[PDB]
RNA sequence: GGAGAGUUUGAUCCUGGCUCAGGACGAACGCUGGCGGCGUGCCUAAUACAUGCAAGUCGAGCGGACAGAUGGGAGCUUGCUCCCUGAUGUUAGCGGCGGACGGGUGAGUAACACGUGGGUAACCUGCCUGUAAGACUGGGAUAACUCCGGGAAACCGGGGCUAAUACCGGAUGGUUGUUUGAACCGCAUGGUUCAAACAUAAAAGGUGGCUUCGGCUACCACUUACAGAUGGACCCGCGGCGCAUUAGCUAGUUGGUGAGGUAACGGCUCACCAAGGCGACGAUGCGUAGCCGACCUGAGAGGGUGAUCGGCCACACUGGGACUGAGACACGGCCCAGACUCCUACGGGAGGCAGCAGUAGGGAAUCUUCCGCAAUGGACGAAAGUCUGACGGAGCAACGCCGCGUG
RNA sequence: ACCUAACCAGAAAGCCACGGCUAACUACGUGCCAGCAGCCGCGGUAAUACGUAGGUGGCAAGCGUUGUCCGGAAUUAUUGG
RNA sequence: AAGGAACUCGGCAAAAUGACCCCGUAACUUCGGGAGAAGGGGUGCUCUGUUAGGGUGCAAGCCCGAGAGAGCCGCAGUGAA
């Protein structure tokens, strides 16, 4: 449920504060995006020292939304704020740590690396 | 990694513990007469003097009191109880 | 207490102690309670003077040797003498 | 069997108003250490006045009391020379 | 105990700067390079760290536990094991002390931080001297030890059992607080000393040796009271720095009263009251910086630096916090948070080289992952001893100083 | 460590400067080119200044360059403008 | 719901902010402002408590009441306009 123009605050040490979305990746197409979706984002806010800058144009991947993600198995997973974690050109992410607890859906993706480096992935 | 006396850290706990215990007790007590001082009553007043005195000199004798601390503490509840009973 | 004991000093060749009195705990180098003695180990051989005039109130006023302080004070006639002092106890 | 010498320098009563301390600060000399010409100089000083009977502007000077305040140090020993008003 | 010379001019003198001769380093670089002795060697990034050692000790405190001379009985092998007693030796845990000294580094801080000089009728002091009293009567615990358990580990839990120099009642004790009677003297606060009532401890320890086996005694201990000593705590005078292109600052601030607090006065912290206080004699604010004994230089006054040795302060990955203790807000102790690394059974754990070396970075720039408690100082001991990267030494570098040589 | 005996002169000397300040001079090459330099300043075919060679002078298991501090600096002056 | 100006010439429109008390408030200036700048915190009830203190009254009596400490309950305390 995140669409265009939806701002996600990041959730990492690579030195930015606030995403914003331009084209959610998949088809010709769609609105939403739930969890575990690349996004194309620029950045508009960032702690001052960070190799991603302000202004900047580098695609992110959903942790986290106050939307659902909803597990095959009747319980939903929904958290209380809006993620984002910085990809550069292949799965292994740009950032250090991954702040936060971590839909664990990312894990069904191929985002093998990005669950072994976030703590609580639930 | 601590080489000797990690079980001077294990003692230290036991030894906070008990001499909690103690320290705490006298505290108590002391609010305890204190607190009999509070209301106008004689014989609670000598006898809870008596019960804040000897658990005050016996906290302060031993440990954590040590001396002058304990003289003013006593020597303000005895003020107090000197006050109220004459 | 302040043990009166050693305290090194002279070249990387040979060390020459001058035994002031000292703290209880102090560096071996450094603080010191009020010097008085000088007793170098060679040369030739261990030819040391000591006080024994205020080293006797050092000695009697709350104090103690280390190993080779009690041998040089009770070799140099201060130590017995002093308790030839003990000896009006 | 006397050795404190406990002692305080006797200067001008500078202002009351800091009620139970009047304090006022006495003007000593110096030599400046590179020219050598006499240059004096003030020093001021809170003054426990406990009695309260000081004179603003009356030169009476006393000595150095304990720590009696936050940075009130000197006791009072007497009015010396009273003010002239009027 | 002090030396000047060059350089403005077509020539001259003044005035005026600019440079050189001299010394010095914690130097580096260029060239070269025999030795010895004595000192010196991360000054830049308090940057991060692989690996080893840096604080242990007490069997003469404790209850074990194991081995075991020597002795005992069995089976066989004519030499062995099996089960007991036991000199003896060893240590995991409890407890006492020591980790607050020692070692390192200048990150901080422009004031009580340092130096100096007073003061404390405002403090405290374990260990050690010396004095003199005491060490009486009891209690119930608990780690060890096992039986189950939960954990990947780190580790926790629960049930049974025990002891001490562990802890905890009572008597006794003033001196340790509260009330009164005084006596003497001060610095406002008040201090010193005498008496009379209410409260406050003790390892009966251990070691030996002796004995009548009741007990005796010495030594090392335990407590209490005193003074001594060693240490730190506090307050204050004075001194040591660039800036006015920083003149405002301050509201727990200035002062009172009251209460609480700490070893202790104190807005130290709070309630209530008042409106104060600091400043051209430089407040505040920016900046920089550990300070001092001292070192280098100067004829001297002065100018510069705070290496190595010492004295004090500070800090211990960053930032708080408190416990144990006499004493820390604790460098190789804990709790929390942040950063960075390592482990992970993803539930959670582990760490602090500004100790000695040592590696990477930084840079022009700085070394051996060595020997030993023989000395001196420590620590613990009854001592024997153990630990001691302090120290005593060594290894490298012409890095400095001095001596000798290459005839 | 130091002592004693033997052995062999055998293995053990370089760095900077040579107009002035400042001890220390001539030749070849170069010809405002390459260069030096602390300041003064040299070098455009006779260079006591650039390199090279002999010699000299300083110093010595060391010698120069640079960084910083003091003096010279009476160029913060109280001494002393 | 989730996202918030992507709708649209244009935040049109709606939503939002708002009452007192207190803290605090910049550039700029014509020195008055700006400035309700900005940005924040408190409020409901019970008791202490015929509060403190005022107005009024001879007392009785009413009114007008800051400020606080304890405590209550709710998602919500100018609970609404």
């Amino acid at each position: 449920m995140i669409q265009q123009e939806t701002r996600l605050k990041v959730a990492d040490n690579s030195g930015a504060r606030e995403v914003l979305t331009i084209k959610v990746l998949g088809g010709s197409g769609r609105k939403t995006a739930n969890i575990g979706d690349v996004i194309v984002c620029t950045v508009k806010q960032a702690t001052p020292g960070g190799v991603v800058k302000k202004g900047e144009v580098v695609k992110a991947v959903i942790v986290r939304t106050k939307s659902g993600a909803r597990r095959s198995d009747g319980s939903y997973i929904s958290f209380d704020e809006n993620a984002c974690v910085i990809i550069r050109d292949d799965k292994s992410p740009r950032g250090t740590r991954i702040f936060g607890p971590v839909a664990r859906e990312l894990r069904e993706n191929n985002f093998m690396k990005i669950v072994s480096l976030a703590p609580e992935v639930i | 990694n601590i080489k000797s006396a990690i079980k001077r850290t294990k003692t230290n706990n036991e030894r906070r513990v008990h001499n909690a215990t103690i320290k705490s007790a006298m505290r108590t007590a002391i609010k305890q007469v204190e607190a009999s001082v509070a209301n106008n009553e004689a014989d609670k007043a000598k006898t809870a003097l008596t019960e804040a005195a000897k658990r005050i000199d016996k906290a302060v004798k031993t440990g954590l009191v040590h001396k002058n601390t304990a003289a003013r503490y006593k020597s303000r509840l005895a003020k107090k109880v000197n006050g109220l009973s004459a | 207490a302040v043990k009166i004991r050693l305290k090194r000093m002279g070249a990387k060749k040979s060390p020459f102690y001058r035994i002031v009195v000292a703290d209880s705990r102090s560096p071996r180098d450094g603080r010191f309670i009020e010097t008085v003695g000088t007793y170098n180990p060679v040369a030739k051989p261990a030819e040391v003077k000591i006080d024994e005039e205020l080293a006797l109130k050092w000695l009697q006023t709350g104090a103690k040797p280390s190993d080779t302080v009690r041998n040089l004070f009770s070799s140099q006639g201060i130590m017995e003498k002093f308790h030839n002092a003990k000896q009006g106890k | 069997s006397e050795r404190n010498q406990r002692k305080v320098y006797q200067g001008r009563v500078v202002s009351d108003k800091m009620d139970k301390t009047i304090t006022v600060v006495v003007e000593t000399y110096k030599k400046h250490t590179l020219y050598g010409k006499r240059v004096k100089y003030s020093k001021k000083f809170k003054a426990h006045d406990e009695n309260n009977q000081a004179k603003i502007g009356d030169i009476v000077k006393i000595m150095e009391t304990r720590p009696l305040s936050a940075t009130k140090r000197f006791r009072l020993v007497e009015v010396v020379e009273e003010a002239v008003i009027i």
